[PDB]
């Protein structure tokens, strides 16, 4: 008996289904380590990632809400992004966009 | 990608399918259903989805919820559902989706830069309880209920005098202008009564025109047939409810004289099981009238060891849904803070004795849990005829909302929220550098200061005291909410106890039978809820 | 004394443990509150004598064990934290797992 | 039928011939008088006699008490007798008889529909007490001085300041209109004191029309004839008083001068016994003149062995009348808490030491105690102009009743009511299925809290101020009463306290002689009223 | 005549040449100046100076002080001096000799029949302290910090949820307004701070227009160069600060990429350590910069043995004058009762190990005490544009002041006066015959009541709000002030710190360098202000 | 019991002298807010003992020694006052210089 | 070590130097003794004081402020005085000038 416990039912859980996807290379050309979050625009994270900022234009990482990526100074590696829904509409990040698209 | 369930439980609360378990009874929840979209949930925190161009729109104050709660596991009479919590202008606005309408989808709980957050993943929330059996004697009571769980108070008293230990009665327009303006000062709903005993109707429709929402018929005024036929009589015509604490000795007659003088009209019946007052022995037949909307106070709920016949009834009469409403009776034979621990602690008992409800369904408690969290809430609310305010987590209703971490379900709130702002919760160490050095205990916050107060609370009045001017001329300032519909509930609208069981009681004996089966339960030695969660 | 509510505040904890302390000697198995009134006391003593949060930091894991707790208990409480004046001034002692 | 005296006196409190010891003191009582019939008393509970159609009546609110005190025994400088009192409107309707006069006969106070109930069967009642020698050092002293039963405070001061610790004065109109306004948070009744100590009487009026209701000259100030002669010129045309803590030093002159800078004018003397202040050490003969109005504080009350040739004398001319009030001087060498408490102990070393006073009447100590009862309530009341609202038990006065248990009796108080509504009173466990489970321990009750308070308390202003419009100008909340009659009050209007004793002092050997007669009494190792009630 | 310097020390405090040692400190200062005229110093009390005709005058309460602090060691940005303050209307009227002018000469503070006396002969007086970086996640901070000496509070939040206790956000109108209404209950000076995380300017003009005095970018709302720039953009429109806390992943860019969005504009930089938030490590670098006003919390202040490069750097860029600021960050990673406490650690911490700063004269610390005591009140005051009402002793500056007993400096106040009254202070047994008995804590005053409260506190608005008639629709009760002048400060203008020196970091060992030169100090194994003082 | 305001607030002195008292028993020097605690609880036992304002105005000199406290603490304390109820009512009870 | 502590350089301060005073032997002819302030107009002292009041007219006593003078009954002693300054208007007292002088 442990108060307030769960039991919680055996499996997995498939996220982001039925959503555009695309894999990037990705390589930290900075002295200081990078730490990108699940929603973030990839295409507009620090400029020392340097990758195709084409292809991931309205993609963020393919990775469950709240969680991160990790990029240490001259790390190499390829991650895996998730079109944006909703209306496609960017604003903020590092300005790049503000509009739809 | 993918995740296991685990993991996910672990980050985001349980979803559908996972099991809970309500402190430490033996009550078990299922989430029935979620309305997230996996992969898209919103959760706050450096790095995490709740930040600008992300999980936080461009949105004006206009177009977007004051508070969120995040990830939320609800248990209300509807539903024991996974969802995100919308609250605005201190009212519920929505259930459902909560994000940025730009980037992510199915959102429709808006969340910009005027949205503050409350992490509710992994808690359960619920509506604020509705205690209708107070006895205003002192003001500390307030706080003590706050602290439990409950955001409503209806009952009557002007203090620690003969009248209010022995009865909730404001007798009088004086009396009852002093309670409403001290009222103010209050971080709960209130709501008075006054003395219902009298054989003249003008009498009591001045107290109406006071301000009381109710009057309450107690014997130790004199629950005589015309003082009861006087009160009801008015009652029909002001919109306001009746509460009775029946004749005890039978002085002017037997139960069925009461219930004939009440002539089918609706009513409140106070501790229907008989111990804390009631035609003796039998004024538990009641709960078999439809015009009765009965209740039964915690110091006899549950049957314990130290606390007969009729009392190991009433736990099975709740089981069953014959008695509709929990309350307390505060400090005149109940206890302010245990209304909503005492509802569990029988809940709990009863299906160790009973088993399951025959309407439930799967392998859980869910329809145990909904019965009663019913009683506390929805019901207390349709019965005083302010449900159209308070009782429920529903959209339009005022957000007086419970946080609770599920290892202290029922005992110790981690939140309380009054009008959409944080009444009162633990709180460590003030000059801490974080907020969860010991000691912990409860403290008031900003939704239990002066002016902030007022915003967030509602004073009940009736109709005819709104139409009067009556908070004009007391100079009332918190928020008034008018009650409305009192006299047209009926037992069928009571939520999940509608039971009108052919109930009978011996005379002598003091069996109590319902269709001739015999009713009782075994007291326990050890309850939940109780010597685990408290230092005296 | 001059006392600052802080002060006052952590009179609340002593106290608090006073009654789990006497309870214990009893030979009663401690409940929630009990527990963690003992468990944040002991290192309230600590600072006081001039220890460090590193050694309180473990000692705090050794007040209680398993067995002297109720069924429950270890599990309601993750870790404990609490602010005592150190020589040094205030610092901040968590304990993860205080009972096993 | 027919009850024994004994039965009757448990059932409904003692009548007449019945004698009741004060607490543990050596002091007795004896009821003079019943205002009942007997078999016609009212009483509160299940099957009693306050019920609809019994006890209770039909009639409206204006034709009803609002509160009903039944079966009080009634302790006041005009009597000690037993009754009902009825309290109105937040003041003293009646003190008589009470019930239904459809069939009970003799009803002087009719109770219906809106009358609350206080069952006073057993306890002994009394007015609120008044100290006039308060120094505002710090706003916690309203609450201390509330539980033991004063239910007024008249004094001066800004909070921990050095001229605030040493005297009474609230300096000029910033900080007057800031402490009145302050004063509105407070659960008693409060009338402020200005900085008397000035040659120019402009710098008086404007003290007078912010707000202060008297003018406090002290020595620390600067106590010289110019200054005292200016402060009660401005007095007599302002009808305002003015209270003295006169020259210690004898700078500018010795007791004599002082007297003669007076010019038998109206003035109120602090510690005319001389202890904390006044003309080093014949300050005490002022109690022969006329036009003074003579107190003494309590550090000195009563002369014990740890507290010398005057602190002996002062209880004696307390005994004798010749000192007609005592106050504080709170926390500037007087307690707040212990007022009533030490005018009992002189009354009780008095008794034991001096026998009957000359007009003792019976084997009773009743008029000792109306004498001494009259310096904390009446007494203080005439000599600040504020008689016509409180200082007694009288009709038309404010209700601000204490409500004692024989047992406690000037110690610790059953219930403390302010204005109408209990303010105070001892409360158990708030949690409890009943007020009286431990711990037990005074809380504000909701006379004390918010809008309610402010309507069941007094401001106290001068004439001017309250034609000035100073209550709207500053927004004060609560209720106001403007003093008059500070002018016209002589020695010989103190109830039971007019003394003008032929007293000398021996400028060497400080001895204190009455008509050549030598008066000293003895210092007491133990006294009642201390180690058997308090825990520190 | 002729009086000993010890003698007159130990009369009336120290005068010209004289030393004390701050606490248990190393730190000594030196009384620079006095401004009285030997042998005309007021003293108050008994046969003393301030009594009529003598040194207090016959003026009208308009040409005299309300309230005058004698005899004060002034501790201030500009001077360590030794004079009489005469306070009036709330407000610091005048520092000079107080006294009559008939008998006296060089008065300059007259002292008349409307002035209280506060007696601070042996006391250093300081301004309130002004804590800007404040998590308003419960009400009982207000008074934790009014304790150590902290009269005004900025900062954000609606009390214990996420958003709140990770940032000094007030999520937009609703809140803002709730929490502008809560603000008038507490005893401190109350300016909040808004969401600023946003790339649409309306959404935070609104947030301005509703009460808001400046905007919090926190990295967990998302500290991105859009929502940078969109702040900062808003502000210099609105005459209001933005508080940055930022990117510390680097998600979006490093430290220079910040500094870029903000293209030279004003901004404060909240834990410009790094240790707290900020661009991992070198966000330090940003007290290079002319616009950049920063400041460190206290948790690192100073680096202990328990509390690394960064955090041995932070305490020497701090006695260099490089950081200008000391804040809480309350209950989320700092200590709001140690803001100033931790201070004096600091700066005695770097006296032992660092000995004397290159601008000090004589053989005092008073150079390093006007610089470190800059940070918690003029700096703090000047860079969120209230400079003008608070923040320092000057006059026509509401008067907050702090008065201090030399061996308790920095830790226990003797008295805190908020706009003119006592709102805290020690105070002993209520019931006693003097206010020192123990026990002695802490407890509110009539400054900190009510009506006096509002009328001796402000709560500040952005100069729209003040426009838009918020106060007015809120229904505020205390005084309002508007900001004005955020965008004009610069590093120059902090007062005693305002070096932009050549400041480097290496992003691998993390050590910070000057000039090249190697900055750090060693941990602290025993501080002073720490265990002397504190219970627990 | 019906505890007036007084009483409780001497219920704070009493639980803080009673963290001075277990300090001392370990040996450790005490500070500033401890001693006042344990010096002014000790009188108040005395009155309630019946001890006369004299006697314990000497007695009270000798419950702390200058080796026993912190440094600089005899100085910052130049006396002590308490009131208690003695038998004859509440009295003042100075103790100048307790600790030497 | 000593919180608080001062450190008064050593020397003594000159009082009310500048300005006129008169010694003046004084008899207390009353039965009780007498105190007196250092800023109390000496001419309107305690009239039991038997002195030149003529001399003392606009003076006080010469001592540091806030100290005073006590005479036993049937003492006699010689004190300083010192000329009141400011605006030199005596208001109060005895109300023997109340105006300049």
């Amino acid at each position: 008996m442990i108060p307030g416990e769960y039991h919680v039912k055996p499996g997995q859980i498939a996220l982001n289904t039925g959503r555009a996807t695309c894999r990037v290379v990705v390589e930290n050309h900075g002295d200081r380590p990078i730490q990108v979050g699940s929603h973030y625009h990839f295409a507009e994270v620090n400029p020392a990632l340097k990758f195709d900022r084409q292809q991931a234009a309205g993609y963020r990482l393919n990775i469950p809400a709240g969680t991160a990526v990790r990029f240490e100074p001259g790390q190499k590696r390829e991650v895996e992004l998730v079109a944006f829904a909703g209306h496609r509409a960017v604003f903020g990040f590092r300005g790049e966009v503000m509009g739809p698209l | 990608s993918n995740i296991s369930r685990q993991a996910y439980a672990d980050m985001f609360g349980p979803t559908v399918g996972d099991k809970v378990r309500l402190a430490d009874t033996e009550l078990w929840i299922e989430v029935e259903d979620d309305l997230t979209t996996y992969g898209e949930e919103v959760k706050f925190g450096g790095g995490k989805v709740i930040r600008d161009g992300m999980g936080q729109g461009q949105m004006l104050a206009a177009d977007c919820v004051d508070l969120v709660l995040t990830n939320a596991l609800i248990v209300d009479h509807w539903g024991i559902v996974k969802a995100d919590i919308g609250v605005k202008d201190g009212r519920i606005f929505a259930i459902g989706k909560a994000g940025n309408p730009d980037i992510q989808p199915n959102v429709t709980i808006p969340i910009g830069a005027a949205t503050e957050v409350i992490a509710a993943e992994g808690k359960i929330v619920t509506a604020g309880g509705i205690d209708t059996h107070i006895h205003w004697i002192c003001p500390q009571q307030a706080e003590e209920a706050l602290v439990s769980g409950v955001t409503t108070m209806v009952g009557g008293g002007t203090g620690p005098a003969a009248g209010t230990h022995a009865t909730t009665c404001t007798p009088g327009p004086w009396y009852i202008s002093r309670m409403l303006q001290a009222a103010d000062s209050l971080p709960v709903n209130i709501g008075l009564l006054g003395k219902g005993n009298v054989s003249q109707p003008d009498a009591l429709r001045e107290q109406v025109a006071a301000g009381v929402i109710g009057l309450c018929i107690h014997e130790d005024w004199g629950a005589t047939p015309a003082a009861i036929d006087c009160a009801l009589t008015v009652a029909d015509e002001m919109d306001i409810q009746v509460a009775l604490h029946s004749d005890t000795l039978n002085e002017s007659g037997f139960v069925e004289d009461t219930l004939a003088a009440i002539g089918g009209r609706t009513i409140h019946t106070f501790h229907t099981e008989g111990a804390g007052g009631g035609h003796a022995p039998d004024i538990i037949t009641a709960c078999a009238h439809p015009n009765i909307l009965p209740s039964s106070t915690n110091p006899t709920l549950p049957y314990t060891l130290n606390t007969r016949e009729t009392i190991a009834a009433e736990d099975v009469l709740h089981d069953l849904g014959a008695f509709s409403l929990t309350s307390s009776d505060s400090q005149a034979m109940g206890r302010v803070g245990e209304v909503i621990l005492r509802t569990w602690q029988v809940a709990h008992r009863m299906k160790v004795q009973r088993g399951a409800l025959a309407e439930e369904t799967g392998d859980n408690d869910n329809f145990r849990v909904k019965r009663y969290i019913a009683k506390y809430t929805i019901n207390p609310a349709l019965t005083h005829g302010i449900a159209h305010e308070v009782g429920s987590i529903e959209v339009g209703k005022l957000a007086d909302l419970v946080v609770w971490s599920p290892a202290f379900f029922g005992v110790k709130p981690a939140t309380v929220i009054k009008g959409g702002m944080i009444a009162i919760a633990p709180m460590g160490d003030i000059n801490a550098s974080i907020p969860t050095p010991q000691p912990v205990h409860y403290r008031p916050m900003f939704g239990a200061l002066g002016s902030a107060r007022h915003h967030c609370r509602l004073t009940f009045l009736s109709q005819a005291a709104a139409a009067n001017g009556v908070a004009e001329r007391l100079n009332l300032r918190s928020a008034i909410a008018v009650v409305k519909g009192c006299r047209t509930v009926q037992k069928a609208d009571m939520v999940h106890n509608s039971l009108q069981p052919n109930i009978t009681v011996d005379a002598q004996t003091y069996e109590v039978r319902v269709d001739g089966e015999l009713i009782t339960s075994e007291p326990a030695d050890v309850l939940p809820m109780a010597q685990r969660y408290f230092l005296f | 004394m001059e006392l600052t509510p802080r002060e006052k505040d952590k009179l609340l904890l002593f106290t608090a443990a006073l009654v789990a302390e006497r309870r214990l000697a009893r030979g009663l198995k401690l409940n929630y509150p009990e527990s963690v009134a003992l468990i944040s006391a002991f290192i309230m003593e600590g600072a006081r004598d001039g220890k460090s949060v590193a050694s309180l930091m473990e000692e705090g894991r050794h007040v209680l064990t398993r067995e002297q707790v109720m069924e429950g208990v270890p599990e309601m409480i993750p870790d404990i934290q609490v602010e005592a004046t150190f020589p040094d001034g205030s610092k901040l002692v968590t304990v993860h797992n205080p009972i096993i």
